[PDB]
């Protein structure tokens, strides 16, 4: 009928008790279990049978609940903890899993180690060259990047990925990649990554020439 | 202590049909207390259950997979294999076979013990293309960069698998060419430049490609 889980996010900083919902389509008929997904890797299940919980998964994790409602309670959150939570539920010939609790860690603002790398001697003698801007352990996830050839802005020839979550500090990792054909990157000298972070007091810029 | 292992082909092209093997390890697959089923991910989506047998053949699916998903199990072999008929661009996902415990005076109780690694399935017409590692040569930074590669995943290591604190391996990003592109770094101390060596150990199974690029300053 309807498997709801809530919240859908949540940010919380270390240290902090934090409880999650989850409701089952039906009244509880089989085992209600509770999964652990940290990002890439595959699920992890710490409760189990609502209550209990599999040898080897930390005291901090608990869990109770009856009839339709649950709920999923870690006692002292930890940096390896950060997760998308998930609530499984065997009913009719069917296991059906809930929506899912992304939760994340709130930190002290930190500063980025920003890195800027040239393009390869090999990869300029195959016809084309990629130049990155590394952005190295920042929170919060919200920063800009502009890219300036010879003091030029630059759009739409670069792209960027950012990390998931570390589970040691705790922070993003940021990484954008600004490509250019061999013969437009002779053209130019001067290759920029501007640096715009809330945790930036002044907009940090690096660069590099030939 | 049980291990499950996928083995698929990571790229299936459209309306075609997708097969994944599971090889269970540690433990008989004909044990009376445990199902063996198939669970799927879609990119930033949350966990599907396809299907699950037990180790006679008694198979059981997901009403809108039921009409395509047909999951058989070799106890012979030790494993169990899921086949999904008439595959679409939607079933683009992470398959993941996962060890189902049942215990039960009345009837079983279920929880997936274990859980297997992931094959990243992609659906597409497009072709195979392996990769190409580029250094990112320089506490100091330094890394690779894994370019023009399809279809996913690449797994990349750093003086193999020894270096761990500090590396930060970055989503893959498709570019406009259709081809997906990666980039792994690690910072290190600028004292260790000279002295110690670094090596990225990028590997690409889709494709089987396995690249050792030597990471030098200058």
């Amino acid at each position: 009928i309807q498997m709801t889980q809530s919240p859908s996010s949540l940010s919380a900083s270390v240290g902090d008790r934090v409880t999650i919902t989850c409701q089952a389509s039906q009244v509880i008929s089989n085992y209600l279990n509770w999964y652990q997904q940290k990002p890439g890797k595959a699920p992890k299940l710490l409760i189990y049978d609502t209550s209990n919980l599999k040898t080897g998964v930390p005291s901090r994790f608990s869990g109770s609940g009856s009839g339709t409602d649950f709920t999923f309670t870690i006692s002292s959150l930890q940096p390896e903890d950060i997760a998308t939570y998930y609530c499984q539920q065997y009913e009719n010939l069917q296991f059906t899993f809930g929506p899912g609790t992304k939760v994340d860690i709130k930190r002290t603002v930190a500063a980025p180690s920003v890195f800027i790398f040239p393009p390869s001697d090999e990869q300029l003698k195959s016809g084309t060259a990629s130049v990155v801007c590394l952005l190295n352990n920042f929170y919060p996830r919200e920063a800009k990047v502009q890219w300036k050839v010879d003091n030029a802005l630059q759009s739409g020839n670069s792209q960027e990925s950012v990390t998931e979550q570390d589970s040691k500090d705790s922070t993003y990792s940021l990484s954008s990649t600004l490509t250019l054909s061999k013969a437009d990157y002779e053209k130019h000298k001067v290759y920029a990554c501007e640096v715009t972070h809330q945790g930036l007091r002044s907009p940090v810029t690096k660069s590099f020439n030939r | 202590q049980l291990q499950l292992q996928e083995s698929g082909p990571g790229l299936v092209k459209p309306s075609e049909t997708l097969s994944l093997t599971c090889t269970v390890s540690g433990g008989s697959i004909s044990s009376s207390s445990y199902y063996w089923g198939w669970i799927r991910q879609p990119p930033g989506k949350g966990l599907e259950w396809i299907g699950s047998v037990y180790y006679s053949g008694g198979a059981s699916y997901n009403p809108s997979l039921k009409s395509r998903a047909t999951i058989s199990v070799d106890t012979s072999k030790n494993q169990f294999s899921l086949n999904l008929d008439s595959v679409s661009a939607a079933d683009t996902a992470i398959y993941y076979c996962a060890s189902i415990y049942g215990s039960g005076t009345f009837y079983y109780y279920f929880y997936m013990d274990v859980w297997g690694k992931g094959s990243t399935v992609t659906v597409s017409s497009a072709s195979t293309k392996g990769p190409s590692v580029f250094p990112l040569a320089p506490t100091a930074a330094l890394g690779c960069l894994v370019k023009d590669y399809f279809p996913e995943p690449v797994t990349v290591s750093w003086n193999s698998g020894a270096l761990t604190s500090g590396v930060h391996t970055f989503p893959a990003v498709l570019q406009s060419s259709g081809l997906y592109s990666l980039s792994s770094v690690v910072t290190v101390p600028s004292s260790s430049l000279g002295t110690q060596t670094y090596i990225c150990n990028v590997n690409h199974k889709p494709s089987n490609t396995k690249v050792d690029k030597k990471v030098e300053p200058k």
